[PDB]
């Protein structure tokens, strides 16, 4: 606990960057946030939105 | 651009469309700047 200030700032680093992966996982109201189901689920104007 | 189709394929004359007509007639590009103007003519049959 003596060292809180470092293992904070590489704890934040390591936070950021799964926070940053996780994020490819949602949705945003798309069909599916697996790209290749949405370029396979669909006609190609749907998809594009 | 003219031809004539059944009245069930106009639906296929649209940009990125997909179909027998689409696929293997006609095919407008995905940034088609244009109108797609159809009628029957089936009177002259």
């Amino acid at each position: 606990s003596a060292l809180g200030k470092l293992q904070d700032v590489v704890n934040q680093n390591a936070q950021a960057l799964n926070t940053l992966v996780k994020q490819l996982s949602s949705n945003f109201g798309a069909i599916s946030s697996v790209l290749n189901d949405i370029l396979s689920r669909l006609d190609k104007v749907e998809a594009e939105v | 651009d003219s031809f004539v189709i059944r009245g069930d394929e106009v639906r296929q004359i649209a940009p990125g469309q997909t179909g027998k007509i689409a696929d293997y007639n006609y095919k407008l590009p995905d940034d088609f700047t244009g109108c797609v103007i159809a009628w029957n003519s089936n009177n002259l049959d």
